[PDB]
């Protein structure tokens, strides 16, 4: 596990714990791709974070009741607030994601690959080189968001600013 | 029947310990018994079961005799409440299927009475053999099951609803018997 | 055969500890293991709706220690507030089921009752019903383990929780 | 098969008229009618078994008429006490029974329901149960018949001989 | 097959549009519809059936937005009396049966349940018993249609267009 997509001009093959010293592929693809599960929310969750933070809101009125988005709180306060009929909402369709479409259905050429042959942004048009870094980009990316949330929302509970 | 196996059941086999079959005729004529008292007495522990949990009919069981279902006792002295002239008619019903319908004559214990698809034996003749053995092994524990029911009573003086409240269960310390 | 069977469509044959390629000798063991926790966890599952419905017999379970049937809370702490000479009833019965009537060492799980008693005449009908079996039980298995956490976590039993409409994890008062 | 149905043990092939050998092609209609009599008189045991036990339906059964299903007699007078608007409404929807849906001229008996849905697969057990209907029948067609003339000879429906102590005739 | 399953004797085939032959390859799936709109018509009449009948559920659908079970009308405004919590229950947990359990996608209408449980090994048994399925959906289909109709029409429901003789 030398030369894959975590190999690494800083710091090619780190593994300081015992994880991976063998051959065993079915270990690693399990890893590496909880690697990026984690790397995608925490993505969207860095930008999730710092529009609430910003005060950016959706234009009003998240419920008939007469709540609005702007008196819901941002960070783990936006929990509490949100209503509980639109939270079960957002933790079934997210569940509906997470069971039947995001997956490798059809079989993709790697890890993460959950372009099913419905949607497909291009793919085709690059040059075999730029494939192994644009999503060694996106693990990286999502290797930084994840120390990214993490450090927001352990200061928050603490209160330091960042 | 000996070739199956029928009543030789996987705890203790062919349990005939004080060798009383001695050949193939008086087993036919054994078996014929205890099938015929385990079906009787099963349904007498489904009796006691029912009757000392007070489950009773609402009415008169002889309205000219006044003579409630709820006054009948749940014990073994219940059957004897009951009025001649009304078990005469138990007797001679019960009597009736022991000669025409179900005849007790029958050694084999057929009579034909299949509840389809609940024993297809014909395409599982496993489920044959289980159904066999638990039709005697459910009559062979009811038949002491009774026999513990009727000298409980008969012992303590109580029923199995009235020994059971006081939690008589034990046979020492009471003032009953020498012990 | 048994290996195949536990193996439904949404992932497959599912092993990321490898043990089906590492430890084949033991998997027929592992795998009565899971039929048996599975069967245990689904009449474990079906009790809890049972008990937290009020559904109780009638009178004492024990009428010297003056325990009604319905003084048994009906959470975590039902079978532990039975009396001890009757939690010791219970137990030399369910020993003598699984080691006498439904032996648990015999490791296919196979007790000469069928499904409802019946033999399932088909291969892969039958296949169908045993991995019915396997999935029902592992559900029922996070059922009444997430049931019990949630128990104690929260303080209440099932009736308590949902009379009181304690629900939502996130604006009440609880950790985070 | 099917002439070797209404034969159990006792009289066997019992028949003092002669009607086995001197019409044996009218048979397979008379059986007919002796199943359909048989099943006719078999769910009107078990209804006289059910009104007489004051087993009612909670309600009205024409309001219009102001009658409601617990004042209408358990005996020979049932549907005597029926508005001829719900009698039309039994014998047109047992018309599309008895001849569109499962018909009478299907002298077989046999539409396509079986026993309890299902097909016996053992002919001995599956001639045994169609012994027994047969037999269940006739006896149920005594059965019903005596339960009619006891009750108009009397003037008391069953509840009422039964509730009095007027059982034996003597 | 799949061909002879509708057919009973008093229409037959009974093609007015004739779509047979015209389009044959499209059968597979509209049968796999008219068998779905069967199983769901019938799920719904013999639930009319005991919504009118005043069955109901002893509790509160929502005691968060104070709806007892009885609260709901038994007619056509009762999905409607559903809070929001309440339909995102119902499409969250038939999305995993007619996707994943149940899958509509699947023509053949066989999810290995049987008729309660058996399969049915006599072939003109189980011929017979999904003319029924389809026949008993059919009927079904008009069923409800014929009631939602008899809603909309006269304003009332099931349980008081009969107790107001307004049938006739
Ligand atoms: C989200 C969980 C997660 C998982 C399952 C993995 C899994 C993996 N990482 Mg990744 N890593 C992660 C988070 C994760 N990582 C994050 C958030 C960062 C940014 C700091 C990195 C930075 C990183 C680098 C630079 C490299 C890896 C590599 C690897 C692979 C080799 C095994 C290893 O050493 O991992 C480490 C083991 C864990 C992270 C498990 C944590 C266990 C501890 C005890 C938890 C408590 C802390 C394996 C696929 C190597 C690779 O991909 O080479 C091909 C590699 O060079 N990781
Ligand atoms: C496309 C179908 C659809 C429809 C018709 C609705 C309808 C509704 N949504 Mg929902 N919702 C949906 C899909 C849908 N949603 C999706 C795909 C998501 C993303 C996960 C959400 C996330 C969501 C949230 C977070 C909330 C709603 C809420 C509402 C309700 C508005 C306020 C109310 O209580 O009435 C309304 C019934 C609000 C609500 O439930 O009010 C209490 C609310 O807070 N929705
Ligand atoms: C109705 C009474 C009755 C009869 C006629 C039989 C007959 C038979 N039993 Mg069964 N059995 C019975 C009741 C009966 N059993 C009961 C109640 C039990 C539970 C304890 C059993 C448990 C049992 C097992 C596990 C097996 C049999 C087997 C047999 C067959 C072997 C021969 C034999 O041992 O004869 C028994 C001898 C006699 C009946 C004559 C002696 C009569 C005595 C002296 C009367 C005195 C009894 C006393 C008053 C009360 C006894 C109970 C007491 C200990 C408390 C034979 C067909 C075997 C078999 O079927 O193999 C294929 C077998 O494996 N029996
Ligand atoms: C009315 C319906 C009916 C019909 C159409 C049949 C037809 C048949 N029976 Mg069945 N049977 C019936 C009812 C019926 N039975 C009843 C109520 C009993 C007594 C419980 C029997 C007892 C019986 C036995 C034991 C046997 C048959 C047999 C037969 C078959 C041979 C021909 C025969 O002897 O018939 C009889 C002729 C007729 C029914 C035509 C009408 C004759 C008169 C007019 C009837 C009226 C007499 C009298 C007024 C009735 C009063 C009854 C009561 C109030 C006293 C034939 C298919 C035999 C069979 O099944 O062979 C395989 C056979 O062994 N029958
Ligand atoms: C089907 C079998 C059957 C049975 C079990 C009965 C039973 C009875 N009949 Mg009935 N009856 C039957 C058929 C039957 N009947 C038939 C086939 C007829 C001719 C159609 C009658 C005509 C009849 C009359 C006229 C009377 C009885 C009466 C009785 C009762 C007489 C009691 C007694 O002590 O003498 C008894 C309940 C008597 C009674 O008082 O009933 C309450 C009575 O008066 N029966
Ligand atoms: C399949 C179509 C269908 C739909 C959309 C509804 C819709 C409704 N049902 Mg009804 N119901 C139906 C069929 C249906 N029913 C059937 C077939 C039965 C018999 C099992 C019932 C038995 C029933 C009872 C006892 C009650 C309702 C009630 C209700 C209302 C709200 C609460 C609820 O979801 O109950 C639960 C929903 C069900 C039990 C539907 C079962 C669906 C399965 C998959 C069918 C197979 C809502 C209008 C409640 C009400 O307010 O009555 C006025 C109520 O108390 N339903
Ligand atoms: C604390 C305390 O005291 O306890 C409290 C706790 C608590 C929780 C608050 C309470 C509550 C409220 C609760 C839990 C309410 C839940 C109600 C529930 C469970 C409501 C089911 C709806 C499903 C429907 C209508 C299906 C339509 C289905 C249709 C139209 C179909 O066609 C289905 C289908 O399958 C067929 C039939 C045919 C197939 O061809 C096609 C498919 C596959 C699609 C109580 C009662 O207050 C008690
Ligand atoms: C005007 C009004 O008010 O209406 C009145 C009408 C009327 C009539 C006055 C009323 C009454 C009183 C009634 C009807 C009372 C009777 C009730 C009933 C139902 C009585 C069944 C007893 C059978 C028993 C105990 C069986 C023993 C059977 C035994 C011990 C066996 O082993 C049977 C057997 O099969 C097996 C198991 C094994 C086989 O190998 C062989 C045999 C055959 C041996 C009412 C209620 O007051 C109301
Ligand atoms: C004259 C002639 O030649 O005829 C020919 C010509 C012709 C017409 C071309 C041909 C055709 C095709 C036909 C007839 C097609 C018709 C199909 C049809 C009629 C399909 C019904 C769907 C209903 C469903 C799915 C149930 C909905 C209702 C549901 C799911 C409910 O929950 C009930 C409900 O009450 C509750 C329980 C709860 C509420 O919250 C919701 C509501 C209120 C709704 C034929 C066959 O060749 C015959
Ligand atoms: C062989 C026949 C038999 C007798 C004669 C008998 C009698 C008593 N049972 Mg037992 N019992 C079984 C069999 C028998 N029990 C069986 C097959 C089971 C299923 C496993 C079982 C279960 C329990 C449990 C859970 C409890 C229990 C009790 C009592 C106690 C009540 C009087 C009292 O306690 O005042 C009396 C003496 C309670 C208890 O022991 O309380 C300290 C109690 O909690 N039983
Ligand atoms: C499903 C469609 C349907 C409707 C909508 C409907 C309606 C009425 N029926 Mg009902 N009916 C059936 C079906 C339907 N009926 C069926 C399948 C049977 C079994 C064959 C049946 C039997 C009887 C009997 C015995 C009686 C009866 C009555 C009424 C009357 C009540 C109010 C009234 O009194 O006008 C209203 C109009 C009574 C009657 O006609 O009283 C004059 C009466 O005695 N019906």
């Amino acid at each position: 596990f030398e030369n894959e997509l975590g190999a690494q001009p800083p710091l090619g093959f780190f593994d300081p714990l015992g994880l991976v010293e063998d051959g065993n592929q079915a270990k690693f693809d399990r890893l590496r791709y909880v690697e990026l599960k984690h790397g995608r929310i925490s993505m969207l969750a860095v930008v999730g974070y710092l529009i609430e933070k910003a005060g950016i809101r959706l234009p009003g009125n998240i419920s008939y009741d007469g709540t609005s988005f702007a008196d819901i709180p941002d960070g783990f306060a936006a929990l509490s607030k949100i209503p509980d009929a639109g939270l079960f909402q957002l933790f079934a369709f997210i569940g509906f994601l997470e069971v039947f479409v995001m997956k490798d259905i059809t079989g993709g050429e790697f890890v993460g690959d959950f372009r099913n042959g419905f949607i497909d942004f291009g793919w085709d048009s690059f040059d075999e080189e730029t494939k192994l870094k644009k999503r060694a980009i996106e693990l990286n990316q999502g290797r930084a968001a994840m120390m990214g949330i993490l450090a927001l929302m352990v200061h928050e509970k603490l209160g330091v600013s960042l | 029947e000996l070739e199956d196996g029928i009543g030789a059941v996987a705890p203790l086999g062919y349990f005939d310990p004080l060798g009383y079959i001695k050949d193939e005729e008086t087993f036919i004529r054994y078996r014929a018994v205890e099938r015929k008292h385990g079906r009787v007495a099963m349904m007498a522990m489904l009796g006691t079961f029912v009757h000392n949990n007070g489950w009773t009919f609402d009415g008169y069981l002889s309205p000219s005799q006044g003579l409630k279902f709820s006054d009948i006792d749940s014990g073994i002295g219940g059957l004897f409440q009951v009025p001649p002239a009304g078990l005469a008619q138990i007797i001679l019903l019960c009597g009736f299927v022991e000669l025409a319908w179900w005849p007790a004559s029958n050694l084999s214990g057929d009579y034909g009475v299949r509840l389809g698809t609940l024993n297809d034996w014909e395409e599982q003749p496993a489920k044959y053999y289980r159904q066999k053995n638990a039709e005697l092994n459910n009559g062979r524990a009811a038949m002491m099951g009774i026999l513990g029911t009727f000298t409980h009573e008969v012992i303590t003086g109580q029923n199995f609803a009235e020994q059971a409240a006081a939690g008589h269960f034990s046979p020492f310390g009471d003032g009953q018997g020498f012990f | 055969s048994e290996i195949e069977l536990g193996a439904t469509e949404p992932l497959g044959v599912f092993d990321p500890l490898g043990w089906l390629e590492t430890e084949p000798e033991a998997f027929e063991r592992r795998r009565a293991v899971e039929r048996k926790h599975g069967r245990v966890a689904m009449a474990a599952v079906v009790g809890t709706i049972v008990h937290n419905n009020h559904i109780v017999f009638d009178g004492y379970i024990s009428p010297s220690n003056n325990l009604k049937f319905s003084d048994i809370p009906t959470g975590i702490d039902g079978i532990f507030s039975v009396p001890t000479a009757g939690l010791a009833q219970i137990i030399a019965f369910l020993g003598f089921v699984e080691l006498a009537w439904l032996p648990a060492s015999q490791y296919d799980g196979d007790y000469g009752v069928g499904y409802f008693g019946n033999d399932i005449l088909d291969p892969e009908e039958k296949a169908r019903k045993l991995n019915a079996e396997l999935n029902n039980g592992r559900a029922a298995m996070m059922g009444i383990m997430g049931n019990m956490v949630a128990e104690k976590i929260t303080g209440q039993t099932m009736y308590e929780q949902y009379a009181a409409g304690h629900f939502n994890p996130f604006n009440d008062g609880e950790g985070f």
